[PDB]
C-alpha cells in the first residue's frame, strides 16, 4: 500500500450486487455522522462496523488538524 | 500551538469529490468484473453530495482518459475550496491501480497534488479513498 | 500497513534524537494522559512538518484510545 | 452502538512498552551508526513509563535474540493489560526491519499479535512505533 504522499493527506484503504462492505459500512457513516464527527473519528467508526462482518479497512494519515465537515 | 486545532472548512466551496469508478476491464488483461461498484459510485455519490462536495464521476476510464483527467483538476485552481476528495474503485496490484487498459502506480497520482505541484491545496485536506484489490 | 483489527502503526517518515521521537516524546509528555492518542500523533503530524518531514499514521483502531492515569 | 466509545484501560496493569533500539550493526551490512538513538530511546523511556507502561529496552539484539524476546512477549498473556506498544528504533529497507544481524519483515513481528496467536490483546490496542 502506498502511504500519504505528502502534509495534510489522508489515504482510505478498503483492505455481491448492492455494494461492498467497506463502502456500504462508510456510506453509512457519513450519512449519519459525516456532518458532525471528526472525520478519522468517523473512519475509526468505520473500521468497527466492518470487522464485525461476516476484512478489516485501514487508514494513513498525515493530517495535521481536525477534519470536520460542518454544514456551509 | 493549539491541541483543538481545525482546519478552515469556511470556503465558498466544499471541493471537488473525484470518483473513477471502473467495472469491467480491457479484455486481455483477463481481470473479472466488478459487480457491486456501480452502487457503490452512487452511494458515494450521494453522501460527498450531502456534504457539499461537488462529485465527478467517470466510469472505466482509459489510463489517458483518466491521467488527463486527474491532471486536469489537479491544476484548476482550488483556492475557494475546503478541500479535495478522490475515489478509485477498481482492481488493484502491488502499489497501482488499473484503469481498462493499464495500471497506473497510485503515487503518480497521488504526486499530482503535493504542495510543489498544486499550490491552491497546501494547507487544505487532500482525501483518498482507494477500494482495490 | 496493520496486521489486523486495533494495530496502529506509527511510522517516522544529532546525539540528541531524532525530529520525530523528539516530538512524539514532547507530545506524549504534555497531553498523552488527555488527548485522545491518534488527536495526538495528529499533533506529532503538524509539529514535524514545522521543522525547517512528515510522519504518518495507520489506524486499525476500532474504538477511541486514551492512556487517563490509573 | 456508540460513536464516542473508549478502549477499556481499567484493567490491573497498563501493558508492556517493549524497545528495540539498534545503534551499530554487523559491520557486513555496512549501515552507520545511528547516532541519537539512545536519546531517542531513553526519551521513550520516560514518556511511556509516565503513562504506567511497564518499558523493557534491547540494545543491539541480533534476529534469533530479537525474535525468541518478541515471541516471548507476545506468548506471555496480557489477560491483565490495557494495551501492548513496541517500538523499532533501526534501520529499514522494504517492510523490514534489521537487527544486529539481518533483516526481519515487520510482518512476522506483528503477526505475533493478530487475534489467532495472541489471543488475549483481543480486543486490545496494540501500538507499534518505527523509526526506520
Amino acid at each position: 500500500y502506498t502511504l500519504p504522499a505528502g502534509a495534510d493527506f489522508l489515504m482510505c484503504y478498503s483492505v455481491t450486487v448492492n455494494g461492498s462492505w467497506y463502502i456500504q459500512d462508510l456510506c453509512e457513516m457519513l450519512g449519519k455522522y459525516g456532518s458532525s464527527l471528526e472525520f478519522t473519528e468517523l473512519l475509526t467508526l468505520v473500521n468497527r462496523k466492518v470487522s464485525q462482518r461476516r476484512q478489516v479497512p485501514c487508514f494513513a494519515s498525515m493530517l495535521t488538524k481536525k477534519l470536520h465537515f460542518f454544514p456551509k | 500551538f493549539d491541541p483543538a486545532e481545525k482546519y478552515k472548512m469556511d470556503h465558498r466551496r466544499r471541493g471537488i469529490a473525484l470518483i473513477f469508478n471502473h467495472e469491467r476491464f480491457f479484455w486481455h488483461l483477463t481481470l473479472p468484473e466488478r459487480r457491486g461498484t456501480c452502487a457503490d459510485r452512487d452511494n458515494l455519490t450521494r453522501r460527498f453530495s450531502d456534504l457539499g462536495f461537488e462529485v465527478k464521476c467517470f466510469n472505466d476510464l482509459k489510463a489517458e482518459e483518466l491521467l488527463l483527467k486527474i491532471h486536469e483538476v489537479s491544476t484548476v485552481s482550488h483556492a475557494d475550496a475546503d478541500c479535495f476528495v478522490c475515489v478509485f474503485l477498481s482492481h488493484g496490484e502491488g502499489n497501482h491501480i488499473y484503469a481498462y487498459d493499464a495500471k497506473i502506480e497510485i503515487q503518480t497520482l497521488t504526486g499530482l497534488f503535493k504542495g510543489d505541484k498544486c499550490h491552491s491545496l497546501v494547507g487544505k485536506p487532500k482525501i483518498f479513498i482507494i477500494q482495490a484489490c
